[PDB]
């Protein structure tokens, strides 16, 4: 369905500008790995090592060490080879590997069984090949995860390739989350100093989650927006448990999908005219749809006389009216946006971070409730009345060499207001004027261009997604929650009240005869116990003669 | 006997839905109170229906994850038996489909908690499978535990789609099978 044009579009430009923002967020440290392996190659018995952190994500990053593979290939420097740990049990896969993987990434590029490799021809690569190069290449040998790597063939390998070296300057990439107390933890110090490690970092998943979040999801370019609820859970499902941002994008899609199923009336979610095409296209059961919702309704409770009915019965007045409505939506969320990065650079600076530190932050308290109801946001207000001076006069004349930098690159609104601001800051560069410009930032900005979600304008539903709730059932997997609340709140009913009720542990005999004191009879209790270890509220133990007792709490 | 109809009818209207999500490569999950029997074989004549539609009860005891991968291949997939190293053998049936695209093969299993699919090379197979885009997976679940073996690794691999799905009705044909002390 159009949607679906719609979501490969934004998917792919999504995933693509993120495994792109990902070469990049690499570019610095990968720049910075062929800087520092070029470094080390510009300047016996010890292997040198390349030591990343890439804290706690598996998948996302297997891209960037097949761009590994790919680019130390490209440098016409190394071929480059990597060893897993769990590959890895013995002795032998490492250096059948090994080898196979530097006569193999002699391959790949020009575009047997494999049992057949052992550890001899690494050192006929380098020196058959090209024993004579005359510049050595590295191998860097990226060891995907070094922490699994089994210690006895960790050091077993790290003293026989240490051993052999400087006929091969091996260095090695480590793939890890942790700080360097564990590397030399598993890691002998021995090995410590056989290494001759240079400490380096890669960036974590929380940082690609603030930033993706501050770029993509409230990009202006996609109309798709997320209600507090499907934003506070999934933010949950990032934060509280699930650290990936693959599992918070696939959670991204089946909002985006889960939404765009919801019904025609996104149909209009589309730049203005590729909407008012929509527009156009659009028939009188969707006139019944917009007719319905609120914030249409709202729309419609402050309005008139006939106008009222040539939107309610003759579509023309109304689809008209879409315009109306529309055309004003898509410029107050622009009208946000730049103002939501200006809030940005001027509390992201302050401290006490009460109503929020990051991108995300703001923009989810902003829209959770009112900023000027909460009473934290006034306390960001006694914060600028204090500071004032040279701090903010800094931190401001940033937050325009930085935001008339958005209004002059990273955003293109012309709104008229911006510029009134702009022209304001550039008369303070050369306290009432912070406490009006905050008042602007207030008045002018938070009480306008920065509100609600629900204070907008009709038909913030459909752009915005509600209906959290059946996602959480589709991913979060509360299983636990809908079974405890079941069997409390009817024979199993009952049973799981008995099986709360008895004491710990209950006999059999006075069991089955408790259950006769208490409740065809008996058979919905052995089969209400034996899903009890099926479902698994209780099980059928041998801590006494012919019980059931629960392993769950 | 007059409620439970109406929800299995419910959930009938998600049924295509979840066509497009079994297409989307994520596969649905169903945790109940009772069977979805009447259900997942309304499922199999209502949605699945069509062809290449592979059915392992987990209560049963009888098929095993080995003979899952020959009840698959054997009969429907009709290639062969699956050669001894099971990796081996997706990596036959793959170079099949590998090679033969756009051939869909819908899976439902009662009960994964199994034995035979305790095994983490049962669920590193299920894990491929199910992560292999072809084929598609639709599980009941019971055990508490259940959530507990699935790790990081395969609910990735299994991108699971977690669905109310209470159901009340029994645990007859899955009743069957369990023997208890009474008799």
């Amino acid at each position: 369905k159009l949607r679906f044009e719609t979501y490969q579009l934004i998917w792919q430009q999504m995933k693509s500008e993120n495994e792109r923002l990902q070469e990049e967020l690499n570019k610095n440290l990968f720049d910075n790995l062929i800087e520092f392996l070029q470094k080390s190659h510009s300047g016996l018995r010890e292997i040198p090592t390349a030591a990343l952190v890439l804290g706690v994500n598996v998948t996302d990053h297997d891209l960037t060490f097949g761009s590994l593979t790919e680019a130390l290939q490209n440098n016409v420097t190394p071929y480059v080879v990597s060893l897993q740990a769990k590959d890895c049990p013995d002795m032998k896969h490492f250096l059948q590997k090994l080898i196979s993987q530097l006569m193999d990434c002699c391959v790949d590029i020009k575009s047997y069984m494999t049992v057949t490799q052992k550890t001899d021809p690494k050192m006929l690569s380098k020196k058959r090949t090209t024993s004579s190069q005359w510049q050595s290449p590295p191998v860097v040998v990226i060891l995907k995860d070094m922490e699994s790597f089994a210690t006895k063939v960790l050091q077993d390998f790290i003293i026989i390739s240490s051993q052999h070296l400087h006929e091969f300057p091996l260095i090695l990439i480590f793939g890890i989350a942790t700080s360097p107390i564990i590397i030399h933890r598993l890691l002998p110090h021995a090995v410590s100093s056989l290494l001759c490690i240079e400490l380096f970092q890669s960036l974590s998943c929380k940082e690609h989650l603030t930033t993706v979040l501050d770029k993509l999801l409230l990009t202006t370019q996609f109309p798709f927006k997320i209600n507090e609820k499907v934003l506070q859970v999934l933010t949950n499902i990032f934060l509280y448990h699930d650290f990936s941002v693959q599992n918070f994008i696939k959670g991204l899609q089946l909002s985006l999908l889960e939404h765009f199923y919801s019904q025609p009336l996104s149909v209009l979610c589309c730049n203005l005219p590729e909407a008012k095409r929509r527009i156009n296209f659009l028939s009188n059961n969707q006139c019944e749809n917009i007719r319905r919702l609120p914030s249409f309704r709202r729309y419609v409770e402050k309005q008139a006389s006939e106008k009222q009915v040539a939107l309610l019965t003759n579509e023309r007045y109304l689809k008209e009216e879409t315009q109306l409505l529309l055309e004003n939506l898509h410029v107050y969320h622009m009208n946000y946006f730049l103002v939501l990065r200006c809030l940005h650079k001027f509390t992201s600076s302050l401290p006490k971070y009460p109503l929020g530190r990051q991108i995300r932050e703001l923009y989810c308290t902003c829209l959770e409730k009112n900023i000027w109801d909460s009473e934290e946001y006034a306390s960001v207000l006694q914060l600028l009345r204090m500071l004032a001076k040279d701090e903010l006069m800094t931190i401001l004349e940033k937050c325009f060499k930085v935001f008339k930098s958005y209004c002059e690159n990273h955003l293109g609104s012309t709104a008229k207001r911006i510029e009134e601001f702009l022209a304001q800051f550039q008369s303070l560069d050369a306290k009432f004027e912070v406490l009006r410009e905050n008042v602007v930032n207030f008045i002018d900005c938070l009480v306008r261009e920065y509100l609600l979600p629900p204070e907008t304008q009709p038909l913030h539903e459909v752009v915005y997604f509600s209906a959290a709730h059946a996602l959480r059932e589709h991913l979060n997997a509360a299983p636990r929650i809908a079974l405890h609340t079941a069997l409390n709140n009817p024979d199993i009913c009952i049973a799981y009240k008995l099986h709360l009720e008895c004491s710990r542990l209950i006999n059999l005999v006075d069991w089955s005869e408790a259950f006769a004191t208490v409740v065809i009879i008996h058979a919905r209790f052995i089969r209400a116990v034996s899903e009890l270890e099926l479902l698994g509220f209780i099980k059928p133990t041998k801590q006494k003669t012919d019980h059931v007792a629960r392993l769950t709490w | 006997s007059a409620e439970l109809k109406q929800l299995n009818q419910q959930y009938e209207k998600l049924f295509h839905k979840w066509m497009l999500q079994l297409h989307l490569g994520f596969n649905i999950v169903l945790y109940g109170l009772g069977s979805k029997r009447d259900l997942l074989e309304r499922f199999r004549t209502t949605m699945l229906q069509d062809s290449i539609h592979v059915v392992i009860n987990g209560f049963f005891p009888g098929i095993s994850v080995k003979s899952v991968l020959n009840s698959i291949t054997e009969e429907v997939l009709d290639h062969m038996g699956t050669f001894r190293s099971i990796l081996d053998q997706l990596d036959w049936i793959v170079n099949k489909f590998k090679e033969d695209s756009s051939l869909e093969l819908f899976l439902l299993i009662h009960n994964l908690d199994s034995q035979m699919l305790r095994g983490e090379k049962s669920q590193q197979i299920i894990g491929q499978l199910s992560s292999l885009h072809n084929i598609y997976l639709i599980a009941s679940i019971d055990h508490l535990n259940a959530p507990l073996m699935w790790d990081h690794a395969k609910q990735s691999l299994f991108n699971w789609l977690w669905y109310e799905t209470t159901t009340y009705s029994p645990y007859t044909e899955e009743t069957s099978y369990e023997n208890s002390l009474l008799v």
